[PDB]
């Protein structure tokens, strides 16, 4: 007894044969729908847990953003740290960057230049051993190389280099002589990830590569995994936008396309569970002719008799969609919490997991819409057909 | 005047990749109140005839007009809705949901018409009472016997008031002690409200309660012959 | 592909 | 000599009704599917094995071996002691450099060595790779260098094109003359996989020898084994025959983490499709119970001629996994033509979409391979037909519990 | 001695969620070879009354001896093997299978009991033939008439030698033209191998070539009572 007689018709179709076993199959679907959410949701969390250390570890430690001039050097005058107000931004610091060329007695080798202020913080600050940030003085060409870059060179503290600049070398007249000066360095620094191999901090002011003025702004980004989609509002004018997405542009391109195709291959348990539910309402269908035939007789439209089992479907594909975002929001939270219930992979090495609420949702309605489009047919065949022509 | 008016139903149905005439040339009129009763074998076309005349079929050669209006320009919900509202069916399988009470399959009828929500827990039970099944309301039909769960079938449509009742067979499993127990309530409705009903069945022995004899063969009826 | 371990032998 | 158990139960599959044929077509389709996508995964899986060992383990050295900062003076003795190891096919002198490239306005990161061209086709397959006609006019003192794809893809450049490079300066005493440059022409190119193009150049070990003002001096000592597996313990004792201590070094450090990554989507593959094929077997599932319940007359009239508890129970089982094999072979089918024809069908999308996935900058290679064993398709198989024997196995044990009586016999 | 004993045989029904009492104190005895004739109205429980004697019930209130043997302390694969060895059973509703063809229909008792392979291609084709219908051997029932078909269910019962047959309306489909036709080798095979067969139909004309008469009114048959 419901105010809304499509309901009523069907809520009693849900389980009518109470026994151990005829009301479980009327929940496969449910229960094939939940095993697909759920093994979507936990191995793309498991998936954005790899990412986000992925990008903790390069993005966070490298500059993800410059605004720079596009006629070289960007003076500060023109364009102070009051001007730049774009969105997605928390911090900006000035910076000059450049891919310099190292020169040591033993070998030489290649990297990026990070000049900054040594009164503001950096976030290679707290991986330093023995080094006082404050030492980065102008005049005296203090320079900290990687922990796996002056391995490779043969560098200990009070040694001297030789960083040279091809790309800004000053073309004089004379042929090409390239920038070069006499670095002196002052220690290493152990981030223990990929950019110690590549990465030498130096000060602000440096003459290495032209000019007193800056190459640009390295601003900070709270998501910096979006840049593609903040590189196209209103910048200041005579200004240029620069990203990761020029050193690091395949890396993490490589890991939204393996999400991707994860993502598609855990898609087909969904795929497989809205045909089940094809299956169980087609069947339903050809079984409640007679009743189908009844409701028609005593007043009931054929777009209510189509409701009536499109109901069916969709009851059962939103119960089971949330289940399983619920089920994979907690397997992948309790996947190593406990005891490491996984039969325990020979790595050693703290799985993480990142369950992302947005993500999540998207699955669940994911799943939603597609167990509802799969019920299109099964209830309109129940409605297409002669009512009493057919059966009785 | 009169309440339903079918002339020239030239119905076909589809025997042999054929439109065969099944039907052709029915001119009975229906009254009101005024029970008649059709007699045919089971093959003749009779069983489908009582399709027709409730707007479920399309004959495609003829028309049908109920209370002075056709069903040719009428859409489904319309449709629909005067089956609800001046109509009633009642069948010789057995037609019930086995998935509610007995309760609630008799209120279904109520339900679409989107009653007050007591009407239907006084109407009810007032038609299991009259028919004397309310003591079973809470029931379900597998566990009623065959001659049992029938007349809650019989009770089904006579609810939201039916002007015209069709019927086929309704005494088809249920034994003749309760024949007359289920005629003599339907034969008290007339007189009551004045309802008509027809019904259609194969046998000339219990047509002696009916008030006229129409029975036809191959899709006319004229005369008494037999 | 996307997982990293850096383990380095000596 | 069919047995009753099956009996002509396949045209009790030979039912008739409304929409039942497109009930069927999406049986045989949902459990096809799981296993068309699970056989080509596992053939792109060995495929991706068969090219590691082709592409990456044939021109990597499995083993290298050199002492601490200090140039060799008894390196032909280590040769020597080296040359005779339970394990160790052969082995080749080889220096390591570090110099850099600087000509056309752009800066590379490569890393130089030196080998003897008449070894150094005894323990690698880089000689097989050389995008020339050949490499043998490899000499010494003739001004030869070689280098991969990617470099000279970024310094534009072709075979014979001379080219500067910077040098370190192997000064005895520790300070910082001048930069070196010594002009080379190209002697061809080589292109690999693709992961190893842009970091991989060589030169003749004599050249090499001239470069640094170094005498009968080697720096390093290449390995390559048979097993390849036993790497991190077959250059531990091949390190013993030396002074107290050299370094040790292996390409399970550097290498072995694809192996790692290749057996880890096959098992992640494996338990997402059996996944696949069970939540198709709950297909099988109503469909075989709203014949258990369409076919209960039969049922009935069986036990009345006297079929016993077993044949009732064993009827639906054979008749709900035809419907099994039926999806599974038409699913191996699709898997094994789709498998066959892997390369060109990915090329084709790639085409398609316009940009191309599995790039040649970071990746393994730069292409989708597809080797087909006629082991794998028989383990899903298997699988497949046991996932849809479970499934129709408590609904025929349901079919067997139908009272004859209840049902008008 | 006797054949079946069957003694207090009270079998109960759920109707109206009590036991309702369909059958009592039935002590009917059949012998070998005699044939007798049970009558009585469709609704009486002389229907339900033929499956407890097949074993295919449980009247939970009396016992029932075959050759010496009760069917209490015997499970379902003792019971299915006696159905299939010393029984057989014919109906009314034509109960065949329709997928199988006309010849291994009837071989299906055969092949549930494992018989030589060229036994059950020599066998129904002669009860085929002594029917008269082997001509009709490879065609299935979707094409025969109804008629037709019929007497091959009643030979598919009459394979494996059965010793006690039991009928429900044999005649209740085909004409009076095959119904001595389907009659004279039944009677024969009385005298060729002495077989028994009980037949319980609602008719006393049918019955006069039957050599008993033991008509039941709700579970009683005592004497001529009509
Ligand atoms: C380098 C790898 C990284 O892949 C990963 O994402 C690593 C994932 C590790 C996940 C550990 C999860 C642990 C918890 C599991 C819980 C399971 C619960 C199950 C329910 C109880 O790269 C890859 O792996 C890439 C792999 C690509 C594999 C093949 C994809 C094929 C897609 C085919 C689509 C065909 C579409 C056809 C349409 C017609
Ligand atoms: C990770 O550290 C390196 C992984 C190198 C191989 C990456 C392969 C990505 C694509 C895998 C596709 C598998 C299915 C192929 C058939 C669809």
């Amino acid at each position: 007894y419901q105010p809304v007689a499509l309901f009523i018709g069907l809520r009693y179709m849900r389980g009518r044969a109470a026994d151990r076993f005829g009301r479980f199959v009327s929940w496969l679907s449910t229960i094939g729908i939940t095993l697909g959410v759920m093994a979507l949701v936990t191995v793309l969390s498991v998936m954005n847990g790899f990412e986000r250390e992925l990008q903790n570890n390069i993005l966070g430690l490298m500059p993800q953003a410059i605004l720079s001039s596009e006629h070289g050097s960007l003076n500060p005058q023109q364009l102070p740290e009051t001007a730049v107000k774009l969105d997605g931004v928390n911090r900006v610091a000035p910076i000059t960057t450049g891919d310099v060329v190292l020169q040591s007695a033993r070998s030489v080798a290649v990297g990026v230049m990070l000049g900054i202020d040594p009164a503001q913080k950096d976030p290679l600050t707290p991986y330093l051993v023995n080094v006082k940030q404050t030492d980065l003085e102008p005049g005296k060409y203090n320079v900290i190389l990687g922990e796996q870059l002056a391995s490779q060179l043969g560098v200990n503290r009070g040694d001297q280099i030789r960083v040279m600049v091809p790309s800004a070398s000053q073309f004089t007249p004379m042929g090409r002589i390239p920038s070069q000066r006499l670095f002196n360095v002052i220690g290493t620094f152990a981030a223990n990830s990929e950019v110690d191999g590549y990465e030498m901090l130096v000060n602000i002011e440096d003459a290495s590569r032209l000019m007193g003025n800056i190459t640009g702004w390295r601003l900070w980004l709270d998501e910096p995994l979006k840049v593609d989609s903040l590189s196209q509002q209103k910048l200041p004018e005579g200004s240029k936008w620069q990203d990761w997405r020029d050193r690091k542009g395949e890396l993490f391109q490589a890991v939204r396309m393996e999400k991707n195709m994860m993502g598609l291959l855990l898609s087909l348990i969904v795929a497989v569970a809205a045909f089940n539910i094809i299956t169980s309402l087609g069947l339903m269908v050809m079984e409640k002719q007679g009743e189908v035939a009844i409701l028609q007789t005593q007043g009931l439209t054929p777009r209510q008799i189509m409701m009536v089992f499109m109901v069916q479907g969709a009851s059962a594909g939103i119960i089971g969609a949330i289940l399983g975002a619920a089920l994979g929001a907690l397997l992948a939270s309790q996947l190593n919490n406990l005891m490491p219930i996984i039969g325990v992979l020979l790595d050693g090495a703290a799985l993480p997991v990142a369950i992302e609420p947005l993500q999540v949702i998207v699955i669940a309605l994911v799943a939603m819409a597609i167990a509802l489009l799969s019920t299109l047919y099964p209830s309109w065949r129940a409605a297409a057909t002669q009512p009493a022509e057919a059966l009785r | 005047k009169i309440l339903l008016q079918c002339d020239n139903l030239c119905k076909r149905y589809q025997e042999g990749s054929v439109q065969t005439d099944v039907l052709h040339n029915v001119s009975f009129s229906v009254g009101e109140g005024e029970m008649m009763a059709i007699v045919g074998s089971s093959g003749s076309g009779k069983s489908t005839l009582l399709h027709l005349l409730g707007g479920l079929d399309t004959p495609t050669s003829g028309d049908v007009i109920f209370n002075g209006q056709p069903m040719s320009k009428l859409s489904s919900a319309a449709k629909a809705e005067l089956r609800n509202q001046k109509l009633g069916f009642i069948y010789q399988f057995h037609h019930l949901l086995p998935d509610f009470t007995a309760l609630e399959n008799v209120a279904m009828p109520l339900l679409i018409g989107k009653k007050k929500p007591a009407e239907i827990n006084s109407r009810a039970l007032e038609m299991l009472k009259a028919v004397g099944l309310d003591h079973r309301a809470n029931h379900r039909p597998s566990e009623l016997s065959g001659g049992e769960r029938q007349r809650v079938a019989i009770a089904r449509a006579l609810v939201n008031n039916p002007r015209l009742v069709l019927a086929d067979e309704p005494t088809g499993n249920l034994d003749a002690r309760n024949a007359d127990s289920i005629f003599q309530l339907l034969g008290e409705l007339n007189r009551l409200q004045g309802t008509a009903f027809l019904v259609v069945t194969h046998d000339l022995q219990l047509a002696k309660r009916m008030s006229r004899q129409l029975e036809m063969r191959d899709g006319r009826l004229t005369a008494e012959l037999s | 592909c996307s997982s990293n371990a850096k383990i380095d032998q000596l | 000599p069919l047995s009753l158990l099956i009996g002509l139960r396949f045209s009790r599959g030979r039912r008739r009704g409304g929409m039942v044929s497109l009930i069927s077509v999406i049986s045989t389709i949902g459990i096809a599917l799981g296993v068309a996508v699970l056989i080509v995964g596992l053939s792109a899986m060995n495929g991706f094995e068969r090219e590691l060992n082709n592409r990456i383990l044939a021109v990597v050295p499995h083993g290298e071996i050199e002492a601490v900062d200090q140039p060799w003076t008894n390196w032909q003795e280590a040769l020597d002691h080296v040359q005779k190891v339970p394990g160790i096919a052969a082995a080749a002198p080889y220096i390591n450099f570090t110099g850099l490239v600087e000509s056309g306005a752009n800066l590379r990161a490569i890393q130089v060595k030196g080998v003897n061209p008449q070894q150094e086709q005894r323990l690698s397959a880089l000689p097989s790779f050389v995008q020339g006609d050949a490499w043998r006019n490899f000499k010494a003192g003739e001004q030869q260098i070689i280098i991969g794809k990617g470099v000279a893809d970024a310094l534009k450049v072709k075979q014979g094109d001379w080219v500067s490079i910077m040098i370190p300066n192997s000064n005895p005493e520790h300070k910082l003359m001048q930069p070196k440059r010594v002009r080379l022409h190209v002697a061809g190119i080589l292109q690999l996989s693709g992961q190893l193009d842009h970091s991989f150049a060589m030169i003749p070990l004599a050249d090499a020898q001239q470069y640094l003002d170094m005498g009968s001096s080697v720096s390093g000592i290449a390995l390559k084994m048979t097993d390849v597996f036993n790497a991190n313990k077959l250059v531990r004792d091949a390190g013993e025959v030396t002074n107290s201590y050299v370094y040790i070094k292996s390409w399970i450090g550097t290498y072995g983490y694809m192996y790692r990554d290749i057996q880890m989507i096959r098992a992640i593959m494996y338990l997402a499709m059996v996944l696949v094929i069970g939540v198709a077997c709950f297909n099988i599932v109503s469909t075989l119970v709203m014949a258990v319940k369409d076919k209960s007359g039969d049922i009935a009239v069986l036990r009345t001629l006297g079929a016993k508890d077993g044949l009732i129970r064993a009827i639906f089982v054979w008749y709900g996994l035809l419907a099994g094999l039926f999806g599974s072979l038409c699913g191996v089918i699709i898997g094994v033509v789709v498998s066959l024809q892997l390369t060109p069908i990915i090329e084709w999308i790639e085409k398609l979409i316009g940009h191309q996935f599995l790039s040649s900058d970071i990746y393994f290679i730069d292409f989708l391979p597809s080797e087909l064993h006629w082991l794998d398709v028989f383990y899903v198989l298997v699988t497949a037909l046991l996932l849809s024997l479970l499934a129709s196995w408590y609904p025929a044990r349901r079919a067997s519990n139908i009272d004859p009586a209840r049902v008008l016999s």
